[PDB]
RNA sequence: AUCGGCUCA
DNA sequence: ACGACTGAGCCGATG
């Protein structure tokens, strides 16, 4: 099995197993342990954004490896935007403070 | 506020006007969709006039299309024409005609209402569930406050004095109760109250009330919002409305709850200002508020609802917990792209850094690497035109692939990742098939084996990702282990037997009395076919030692070694003495070469040298014509005697059973020691009647030579075959236990060269079907143990430049009466000192120089004793054992610590 | 037990039949008797004259009718308990008790784990001290040991609030010192989320994104390894201002 | 640098600032051309950043002092 | 997508 | 009184 691009499940903007392609491989927390142990700062940044979630930056990074730039340019994954919207509607105030 | 560079987060309660702000329009009607055509109804749970349209910059009705009208506030369909993704963020609400007791502030013990009002939990239900009243204000009816009264009586309270006396009913009672209970009041009534009648564990709740009140108004909350005055609703995209395959509708439990709730809130509104029969009503403030203590959190009161199959309905609550929410969906349950999967295979031609990637795989990964370095080279005019040349399987495609894989490494993963070596980087090259290939040494570093296994295969993108995958994660840093001071990547299994077969000593083979003119003449005298790998002979060697500074030292000498031994001296990288290889090298003493090669020289030639052993290991492994014959399953000569003399030693104690020199109960164990005596009476007529078995002599006639037996050699080399296994195979199987533990009357006599008795199999059944049923929860419990342990010591990092005090903890060698394992040289290693240098490292080269003084009494500045803000000071710790140097400001101490208990937790 | 031996040790719960370490040093003698007991007396000469304790009913003792007992003696046999030695001696042999039980399990199987690895966690266990005197907030309570030095090294000098706060010692093994993360982010990834996210609401708790688990979730860079020197430049601008 | 980077690690000092001294240098030689100094042995901009450390060159002291040079040439 | 079923590391 | 492994495969069935 393999993966590099395709489609994503509506809610959690992440891959789904079925037609077009198989299941895209999973990245666990016991797996992240290894990334936490090595100096895997930049790698762990791409994982959670430009490989799975990020709606405006995962695909807007796409043409920086094509264009021959090789760069990040991330922002914010939606799984949090879910978690935020769940807590506001669970019954709480919670938000982002700035500089 | 505009720029989104977030720095900090705060949490707080849910005010009415606040939740209203997040909301854009009330979820007034409780509708989903018009079962005719799939359009989210007018005022329903789904609707664009609230949440935005069902497409990009479009509407429902159909005047405004494509893009133009950016934020055109329409009406006939009702859409502020924005991109629909608003349906992932915008909210609505449901204004309750009856206040609804929120649950998370109530039935989460010990009640955030209970010790905020000085009260239990059973109580608050009674008035809110609907049986009794409660008092509020201090006036004139002699009922004070927070009193409890079941309906009947209340008649004589507003029929005695009256006027100044408040007492309503419902959740509503708890609402208006929290309104007027002044908090400049309640607070300063317990700081001169803990003065004498304190007690020692009656004051365990009196200190649970001082915290909760003090931290409340100073944050800017105030407790009115405890009970929900108004209900928030989710965005439409998140709760997914999706009609799957067969004209059929797919939605999770969210919706089934949100509805009914409103079906009562509309029965409610049409029966608040439409005649209020207040006993026909208690049917409503009940059932409505009984469904929000089901929405928010289903399973709390008492397994209230079910689906359509007698199994519980999931809730807003269990969208975080249940190991499967949006908390274990940001780390654990996290799918990743630019990767693949396949089964693992050997690769005995590879040099360490080299993986064997399935060409197929590489290609379907590196697609957006190739597209762009094709357009740049001038072979394509668009991305899509290249989308045909790729799929066509055009030749030039694979050309670019070879120069892309050139200088672009890979991540290679095996689950379970118990520690950190479970992932490493290996610079791949191309090799076609469906299968992935790998090294057989890192076999041990990974939790790995070639038998039915699988590896996922990521790709690090950014320049950084690549280089830090090379700098750290790469296999080349990981020869030494994190947990301890031993290299994990060692000559496993086969590579071993080659060297034993090679180096193994002798006195007669093919000719002798030779000399050779260097290491080169040796190789001639083998592969041609003029000698064997044996024959003890004096050999010319040009060993280069290291000078004090280095390195004008070129020694010459002529020493005794065998044909075998000396061949490998070729691959021993110049800078090394000789006495290391001078012997019959088992994996044990082969791992020496590495460890000695690592610290005398460095990292850059240990990798080359060692990988080049591996080849040279397998080389003579195969050549040997080695095998597993039923001949070399030799039985001890007089086995049928040792069982037989001890079998009639059973028939002598049973002449004494019912009588009396030994009693009836203790029988079970008197012979068990003489049974267990024979256990290893025979294992030493086996490692003595197969240990040095030769006796066919070329040189005149003599006896002593190491065995020609294939199996034993594995137990002498350290290939595979423990000194307990060997027994069971062609010796004695011996003693087994019960499901309980008590050993059987007759342990096994036979083995696997000869045939077993049915009983004898049928018994062992237990022994191994217990010891493997353990493994059903062995990989389960270690993972529960590891995680738990990591989560306490993970929020932690390296910090200061130095922590400075003369302090620590004792180290004085272990002596359990008379038995030692690790004394001074390999325990106190690496410990940072504080007396005399003081405050310098005790290297691998140092407790040699602190063994020669007859060294005693030690105290060392370590991790517990760390006068260091939040972290580990580094200069008061030890060493990063995943390296041959001092610890560095960065490597997070905590993760590693718990990690190193999972690894050997297996 | 067998395998969860390892678990129990870091877990912190008292075992089966512990001992009785003579808590204070002095002229330690017994007094009175019922069935097979003797009420102990330990009165220090200094200020704290009061002190009395008793024992269960099958312990045989190694201090008879007045011998030189110090801060306890190896009195009655069995596997000792965790909590008291931490209260009594200090934090010097209490850690070596955590090591000289766990290890031999591996030394029969055949594994080494250079001992200082147990400390990293044991420090993350031994933390969460309890302070003696009334200083800035309450007698007992839960506050970090090195926070009590944001207190003890802090209070005894500047300002005008003179009340020193010398420390005392508790053990909270994994599932107990784990609970007390004042950082709702990492807190809710391994405990019952309910009990924190509600006490999150009450007091107005924050999480200023210092952690490792913490930084990860939000889609940010870790403060460790290569991401160390990055989070040296962003956390330093909270004070430069 | 394909086999083992042990020489270029201890030059700058550690393995973490072999990243942000080489990431910054792997960035500079990928965008606006920039000079290839030690023979571009086919290779790519990945190795090059590190390869300049293996022959007595690129360091953090040479990337924050020479960025002032491209702020003295555009006036 | 929740649950149920069953294999291999 | 509480606490429940780490990967992905294949099939099945109803909000
Ligand atoms: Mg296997
Ligand atoms: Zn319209
Ligand atoms: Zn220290």
């Amino acid at each position: 099995h393999a993966r590099s691009t395709g489609s994503y499940s509506l809610v959690t903007q992440q891959p789904l197993g079925g037609k077009a392609q198989f299941g895209g491989q999973r990245f666990g927390e016991m797996e992240v342990w290894a990334l936490e142990a090595y100096g895997a700062a930049y790698t762990l940044q791409e994982m959670l954004t430009v490989k799975s979630d990020d709606v405006n930056g995962r695909t807007k990074m796409y043409k920086n490896i094509v264009d021959g730039n090789h760069q990040m340019e991330p922002g914010m994954p939606e799984s949090f935007n879910v978690l935020l919207k769940e807590i506001r509607s669970l019954g709480i105030n919670i938000e982002l403070e700035d500089e | 506020t505009k720029t989104e560079e977030f720095d900090a987060i705060k949490i707080a309660l849910a005010s009415p006007d606040m939740i209203r702000s997040w909301s854009f329009g009330e979820v007034k009607k409780p509708e989903t969709i018009n079962y005719r055509t799939f359009k989210p109804e007018r005022d329903g749970l789904f609707c664009a006039r609230i949440f935005g349209p069902v497409k990009d910059y479009e509407c429902l009705c159909g005047k405004y299309k494509r893009l133009k009208h950016r934020g055109v506030i329409c009406e006939k369909c009702g859409v502020e024409v924005t991109q629909t993704k608003v349906r992932r963020e915008r909210m609505g609400h449901i204004e309750l005609a009856s206040p609804t007791a929120h649950i998370w502030f109530l039935k989460s013990l010990p009640s955030r209402i209970g010790l905020l009002l000085d009260m239990p939990l059973r109580d608050i239900e009674r008035v809110l569930y609907f049986e009794s009243y409660v008092v509020i204000e201090g006036g004139m009816t002699n009922l004070e406050r927070q009193q409890i009264l079941t309906e009947e009586q209340y008649l004589d309270a507003l029929e005695e004095f009256g006027d100044e006396f408040d007492a309503k009913m419902g959740a509503e009672a708890i609402q208006a109760l929290l309104k007027s209970m002044d908090l400049e009041q309640e607070c300063e009534q317990l700081r001169e109250e803990l003065n004498e009648t304190n007690s020692e564990t009656k004051r365990k709740k009196l200190t649970k009330r001082i915290k909760l009140l003090e931290a409340f108004v100073q944050s800017g909350n105030k407790p009115e919002w405890m009970i929900l005055t108004v209900l928030p609703v989710l965005p439409p995209d998140l709760r997914p409305l999706v009609p799957l395959d067969g004209g059929r509708f797919a939605t999770s439990d969210l919706n089934d709850l949100y509805r009914r709730v409103i079906n009562r809130n509309n029965r409610l509104k049409r029966l608040l200002d439409l005649a209020a029969p207040d006993i026909i009503v208690r049917n409503e403030k009940r059932m409505l508020q009984e469904a929000v203590d089901a929405l928010l959190d289903n399973g709390r009161r008492g397994r209230a609802i079910t689906g359509s199959n007698k199994r519980p309905l999931k809730s807003l609550a269990d969208m975080i917990k249940g190991k499967q929410g949006r908390f274990r969906q940001n780390l654990l349950g996290k799918r990743v792209d630019y990767s693949g999967r396949s089964v693992i295979t050997v690769g005995p031609y590879l040099r360490l850094h080299q993986c064997g990637l399935p060409k197929k795989m590489a290609l379907e990964l590196f697609k957006p690497f190739i597209y762009g370095k094709l357009e740049l080279r001038g072979l394509a005019t668009t991305i899509k035109a290249a989308k045909k040349m790729v799929e066509r399987e055009e030749a030039v495609v694979w050309d670019i692939l070879d120069e892309v894989i050139r200088e672009h490494p890979v991540l290679l993963n095996r689950a379970p990742t118990l520690h950190r070596l479970g992932i490493q980087a290996f610079e791949p090259v191309l090799i076609e098939g469906k299968a992935i290939q790998l090294h057989p040494l890192v076999c041990a570093a990974y939790n790995a084996d070639f038998d039915g296994d699988q590896m996922a295969v990521h790709v690090p993108l950014t320049l950084e990702a690549q280089l830090e995958a090379r700098a750290l994660m790469m296999s080349t840093n990981n020869i030494l282990s994190p947990a301890n001071g031993e290299p994990i990547i060692v000559p496993s299994q086969d590579v071993v037997l080659g060297l034993y077969y090679m180096t193994r000593d002798c006195v007669n083979a093919k000719g002798e009395g030779m000399v050779l003119t260097g290491p080169k003449e040796a190789e001639r005298l083998y592969r041609s076919g003029l000698a064997s790998l044996h024959a003890r002979v004096k050999v010319r060697i040009t060993e280069y030692e290291k000078d004090a500074n280095g390195e004008l030292v070129a020694k010459t000498s002529l020493k005794d070694t065998t044909v075998g031994r000396a061949i490998l001296w070729m691959i021993v990288p110049k800078g090394l003495p000789y006495s290391i290889v001078n012997q019959a090298l088992g994996k044990k003493a082969i791992s020496k070469m590495l460890n000695t090669c690592y610290r005398i020289l460095g990292l850059k030639p240990t990798v080359i040298f060692a990988d080049q052993i591996m080849y040279t290991g397998f080389a003579y492994a195969a050549r040997s014509g080695a095998s597993v014959g039923i001949d070399d399953m030799v039985i001890p000569e007089k086995k049928h005697e040792i069982i037989s003399e001890a079998e009639a030693e059973v028939a002598e104690i049973q002449e004494q059973f019912q009588s009396g020199l030994v009693t009836a109960g203790e029988r079970y164990n008197k012979v068990i020691d003489i049974w267990a005596a024979a256990n290893d009476r025979v294992s030493k007529a086996m490692m003595d009647n197969l240990q040095t078995e030769t006796v066919i002599n070329r040189d005149g006639q003599e006896e002593k030579q190491v065995s020609f037996n294939s199996i034993y050699m594995m137990a002498d080399s350290g290939a595979r075959g423990s000194a307990a296994q060997i027994r069971q195979l062609a010796g004695m199987r011996g003693l087994m236990a019960k499901p309980d533990g008590s050993i059987i009357e007759t342990p096994i006599t036979a083995n696997f060269r000869e045939g077993l008795n049915v009983l004898q199999y049928f018994i062992s059944t237990h022994g191994a079907r217990k010891g493997l049923a353990d493994t059903a929860l062995k990989t389960a419990n270690s993972g529960y143990l590891t995680r738990r342990l990591v989560d306490v010591a993970q929020d932690l990092v390296v910090t200061e430049d130095d922590c400075g005090t003369h302090e620590g903890i004792m180290m004085t060698p272990v002596i359990e009466g008379g038995d030692v394992k690790e004394p001074l040289r390999d325990r106190v290693l690496g410990r940072v000192t504080a007396e005399d240098p003081r405050n310098t490292l005790l290297h691998e080269q140092w407790c040699d120089l602190l063994e020669e003084n007859s060294v005693d009494a030690v105290k060392v500045r370590s991790v517990v004793s760390c006068d260091t803000d939040f972290g580990v000071c580094a200069h008061c710790y030890g060493r990063d054992l995943a390296r041959g140097h001092i610890i560095n400001k960065g490597e997070a101490i905590g993760v590693i610590a718990a990690q190193s208990i999972g690894e050997p937790g297996t | 037990g067998g395998l969860p031996r390892v678990a129990d040790l870091f877990e912190a719960r008292r075992p089966k039949e512990p001992a009785i370490l003579a808590e204070i040093s002095g002229i330690v003698s017994f007094g009175k008797e019922t069935k097979g007991k003797r009420r102990l007396v330990i009165t220090p000469v200094d200020g704290s004259d009061p002190y009395e304790e008793m024992i269960p009913k099958w312990r045989q003792l190694n201090v008879f009718e007045g011998e030189r007992v110090e801060r306890g003696d190896v009195i009655s046999d069995g596997p000792e308990a965790p909590h008291d030695i931490l209260r009594l001696r200090g934090v010097h042999a209490v850690t070596r008790y955590i090591v000289n039980e766990v290890q031999d399990v591996y030394r029969l199987q055949g594994v080494k784990i250079n001992d200082k690895h147990i400390e990293v966690i044991v420090r993350q266990m031994l933390r969460k001290a309890t302070i003696v005197n009334a200083g800035s907030s309450d007698f007992l309570e839960g506050e970090q040991v090195e926070y009590s030095r944001v207190k003890i090294a802090n209070r005894e000098l500047e300002a005008n609030g003179k009340v020193g706060a010398t420390y005392s010692r508790d053990l909270l093994g994994i599932t107990k010192a784990s609970l007390a993360t004042e950082s709702f982010i990492s807190a809710a990834s391994f405990q019952e989320t309910t009990r924190v996210l509600t006490e999150a609401a009450v007091a107005g708790k924050r999480d200023e994104l210092r952690g490792l688990k913490e930084n990860v979730i939000v889609g940010r860079l870790i403060p460790a390894g290569t991401g160390y020197a990055y989070h040296q430049d962003r956390m330093r601008r909270r004070a430069a201002g | 640098a394909r086999v083992t980077v042990q020489d270029a690690v201890e030059k700058i000092g550690n393995r973490f600032d072999l990243v942000l001294v080489a990431a910054r240098r792997a960035r500079q030689m990928q965008v606006g051309g920039k000079d290839p100094l030690v023979p571009e042995e086919n290779d790519k901009t990945t190795v090059i950043a590190l390869r300049e450390i293996e022959e007595g060159l690129i360091n953090n002291q040479i990337l924050d002092v020479r960025e002032r040079q491209e702020q003295q040439e555009q006036e």
